[PDB]
């Protein structure tokens, strides 16, 4: 019972990053060496889920309390909201958004991760929120720390958080990442950098929103999300 | 021309995105409710199938951090978009290959054919996005199954790849584990054997 | 019946061509030497016919089926669509939009028009509609040619299509032709010329909209109409 | 000062213009609803009248190619703009002149007082709009009854023309066409007898 | 027989489009990956064929008149001349220009070309002729539309017609294509933009050219050409 | 620098190459002449010979809409110019690959060995260029014969070429073809055994 | 656009024009050939006519400074450019106005048909240039003959013009002077009975 009935404004790749980056290094062997095949909009790619009846928990938009082990993780607290909406300015109302990020130190939840910045006993990292019916998301964090990695021999990532947003299709479904407003660290990335247009990295930057701060306990900091233009079929 | 508000980039998922998007699969703790791999619970209608598949990268080795998300047809060839751990079938669905499990698995069932735009039936197919460490804007692709040849020949989407050879790439391969019906899709981001990945 | 409840925004005729434009040969005789004489708006004015009652055909709106003689008009096929607001932004809901167009020769099909460019046994040029609840209006066309008339000794308009909009009276009326963008014929013509503000030239040109076309198929102009703003009669009498 | 979205400028309607707006004029086929000359039904209350017409350049020549959009209340001096082919009457119509017909008719009503915003009552009359090749932004007049002096004396927007000639261009006059009351309403777009022309 | 008498400008090959340009999606596998090797010139390169006595017909170089299956073909008429010279500016006398094009409506008369809008019964696309002893041809023609075709999801060619030059040699020989002046779909082709460099891309488009024009009848384009630069040799063994 | 006026810049032939340049191979009505691939009357001097090749790109697949321009010495060594289908010999032909007949021929006679600007004698040659769809700029070659094994490794053409295995891509093979004389002479754009291509 | 190197533009010929173009009109000394208004010499074949008029502004008032230069065809309908005083015929003359003489004279004879472009006769005419003080870029016109009726009707020129009324200020009126066969040609530059002004 999900319908064919729109149709969504086609990709810009060269906005979005191309798959061959070679400074960053791992998308020299995990990036198609041929061309993309196009194929036209069908119920198969207009369609995809609603997660409205997704049973979320009462902190599950707020990791200063849902990896709570007897305390406050340690660090920047901080709102980060914002607001979806496709390519024509229309809100996308009830969407999931899923974010991951480090602790305050650059250290990830992660068997993998083995920096030596220690683990937060009561930070996880992990967030999921509904955008309600203005299209509009928030969660309460603290302000992720950059971290090195095995890139070039002095690459660090700027402070950023790791966002899913699922959208009215499979078609417009996107992961990104929000970098933080003013970081020396956003121009020398090179994972920033596989974005060939610089109003393009602009999109990423969260900016400070002193207006939705909650004086003397939290910051915030605004990132709106646009997705691609959704419109009705005509003349088919 | 007209220009619309450009779409927010697109950035690599990284090698964590496990802990965001797929909690069981990085060894952390779940939450009451999570979107995984069980598309179908036992009663739900159509030939339920077991898939499975390796991620290879250009130097034919393996992907041991892959994201994949899953959107498929019913067994009766229709899509369900409202998304609820109580459904007997949900269209939806989420996979991964991590360094202890380098095989995603998905629990499914067989969907039905749907029909194109101009009312053309496609084969048999589910749509498939594949994420990553090293791939900075997702991958789309489809997953066909080769018990269905008669249907594939005729597929409108599989007839616009230019060439025979790289369609086979998109056909999965009916085997047997644990007695049920599987089928094997392996993806080769590039190279040898390069799976047909699609824009739309 | 309707009733007098609004008020128009006096038209700035310095923005609109003004009536003699004597590059424009024929306006040199069909121009008055008067003044015109300004009236107050009244119940007369700050009417007009609504056409949400008019039947339309199943093709009016496409110009691709509309003229159907055994086959496809040849041409560049295109989506022309936009809004028709008001001066005040406000959209402007189920009025009628009506358009006339040249074949992609640039050929009319009327008796009068006898340039040796052939007329398209599929098409005939002319389309109407209503404008959606949100001030929205489509057709579907082919884009139509250049063609030569008796002006100057070489003169040529560029492609255009002809719009009639009604709006909310007949205060509101408008005729005006839609240009395409980036085309050389643009500053050359007369006709466009006899509006004297570059800045209201480029009102008239429809730009490519690349996101409303079906690919594989047409291509996509965008054409927004703005109507003299209408407000509420306030403190009279 | 405040400055509001400029208007969308005006150009003329150009020579074509009945292939748009007067198909039947046009001797092209028409559609199954158009928007024309017959005002009024039979029975439609009122006193049922033809108007017809002339439209002259500054030389004194015939203008061949005009269109004329005409608006008016119906009998009872109620303005109908609900248009609708099935209407007894609508206060909307169209007419034009031709190379084959100069001359302009229009099958109505004579139309009943309606007041001014301050509430004055104005003498019966006809808004028009004229259109053509050469015409860059439509020229407004208004038609009135030459037998209906005392009211015509009397009208507030007549007497905002100056001087008591002009007012006379607006004055239709009574005549016969097929022994059926009618008014002749010339236009003078310029020159000797030139028709007074309004803004609002 | 022919004659080693001269030399020909190296090529700058970042001036011309580079082989691999991937959004232009079909050269990524038709694009050579090894360095091409660089040869001295010799007769094999400096010789080429002189089409002087090639039997042309009347037509040939006549669009509305080569394919007359009854009528004339719909669309916009328009002479395309030009000169072709090389890089000193020498005026290219008595060589061969070939032109190919799809009609009104973007549509080719090729078995391949499956797009839905019309071919046009009058009209077949293909054009010759032989520049006069100043370096000058020209052809008559319509003008073709853009069609949409199976590169990004909603690509779009602009207007284009193609053109082959033999010039004096194979050295010189060149294919290219036309695009017209203010064609608001030259800046979003992936093939016009497989040429890097933007002062590269405005030599492809050709200008309209009012002074050409046939007043009442047809508009005109000019497209001039430039070859490689022909020297005689000197200092040599 | 001196800089002279710049050269029109290079663009694909594209997919419709043929309704140009090879009208009989699109399966379009020819002209009364046309420039095509048979080079040698019957009675032109020389040894009679077919050449023929396909065409591959860098997957392996065959390029089915490739156009070739070939120019050649006739058998005395001589480059004729004079194009003119009443000759016994020209020096100038065009062959094409299309979805019908996806290998060109060419009907011509072994060229003669010419000299190049230093007056050392180069091998017998044919000098080719190709184009079609997703070639920006076309791609010079040459077709060297395999029994002339004395002469090629005298060529001071092919010793431009630094490595040995990349001379062997320029040499065509002797075969027979309905029991006629023919040299076979494929063409790999891209990757292994790709064919060298020449800038001068 | 493609713009070309722009014309010098034109000015008045000014009050004094007859000193450098119009000699004998001025009063001044002659040069031994001088370019004036008799095109025929008795012996030249057709039909010998006297041309005169006289030129209004558009007050009604004579214009006593025109000069004026003709351009027509001999009496078998071809154009004679080659100028020589010694020719029975010149196709091309001057005349003039001035206070002593306010009415121009040309003697010549009468024009043959000509083809236009299109190989549709013309009916009979002499193109005339207008040039004075006040005149800033000089008056093209053509005089055609009251007694060619037949011919002026089916003109394709005289046809260009919308209007027949405005056809008839090109038809010069037949009378005799002194005998002789002359036709009179008045030029009104503006306002009532304005003469056709042409531009090519
Ligand atoms: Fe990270
Ligand atoms: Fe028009
Ligand atoms: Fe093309």
């Amino acid at each position: 019972p999900a319908q064919d009935n729109s149709r969504f404004v086609i990709r810009d790749r060269n906005w979005h990053p191309k798959a061959l980056t070679p400074d960053y290094k791992t998308s020299i062997a995990r990036s198609p060496r041929q061309a993309l095949v196009s194929i036209p909009q069908s119920i198969s790619e207009t369609t995809g889920p609603n997660f409205s009846h997704l049973g979320f928990g009462a902190h599950d938009h707020d990791l200063l309390l849902n990896f709570n082990n007897g305390g406050l993780p340690i660090g920047e607290r901080i709102i980060v909201a914002g607001r979806v909406v496709d390519q024509y300015g229309k809100p996308v109302p009830n969407t999931l958004v899923e974010m991951w990020q480090a602790n305050a130190g650059g250290r990830y939840r992660h068997k993998n991760d083995r920096y030596l910045a220690p683990l937060d006993p009561n930070f996880g990292g992990v967030g999921r929120c509904l955008t309600d019916s203005d299209g509009y998301y928030s969660f309460r964090t603290i302000k992720p720390g950059p971290y090195p990695w095995r890139n070039g021999p002095n690459d660090w990532r700027p402070a950023h958080i790791h966002f899913g947003i699922s959208g009215p299709s499979i078609a417009t479904k996107l992961i990104t990442q929000l970098y933080f407003e003013g970081d020396p660290l956003i121009p020398m990335c090179p994972i920033v950098k596989s974005i060939a247009n610089p109003e393009a990295v602009q999109q990423l930057i969260a900016k400070l929103d002193m207006n939705n701060a909650n004086p003397m306990d939290c910051l915030a900091y605004r990132f709106d999300i646009v997705l691609r233009g959704q419109r009705k079929t005509h003349f088919e | 021309p007209i220009e619309l508000l450009p779409e927010t980039p697109s950035q690599t998922a990284g090698p964590y995105v496990h802990i965001g998007l797929a909690l069981e699969a990085a060894g952390n703790p779940t939450r009451d409710q999570e979107i995984w791999n069980r598309l179908a619970k036992p009663d739900a209608p159509g030939e339920h199938i077991l898939l499975l598949g390796q991620v290879y990268d250009g130097n034919g080795h393996l992907v041991r951090d892959s994201f994949l998300e899953v959107w498929q047809a019913d067994a009766n060839g229709e899509y369900q978009d409202a998304y609820n751990l109580e459904n007997a079938f949900n269209s939806f669905g989420r996979t991964a290959t991590t360094f202890d499990a380098g095989e995603w698995t998905l629990h499914t069932v067989k969907p039905g054919v749907v029909n194109n735009a101009a009312g053309v039936p496609m084969a048999p197919h589910i749509n498939i996005s594949l994420f990553a460490r090293g791939i900075n804007i997702h991958l789309h692709t489809r997953l066909y199954f080769d018990d269905e040849a008669q249907a594939n020949a005729k597929c409108p989407v599989l007839n616009l790849i230019e060439q025979p050879q790289r369609r086979e790439t998109l056909i999965a391969k009916r085997c047997e584990v644990d007695g049920k019906t599987a089928y094997r899709f392996d993806i080769r981001i590039q190279g040898e054997g390069e799976t047909v990945f699609f824009d739309f």
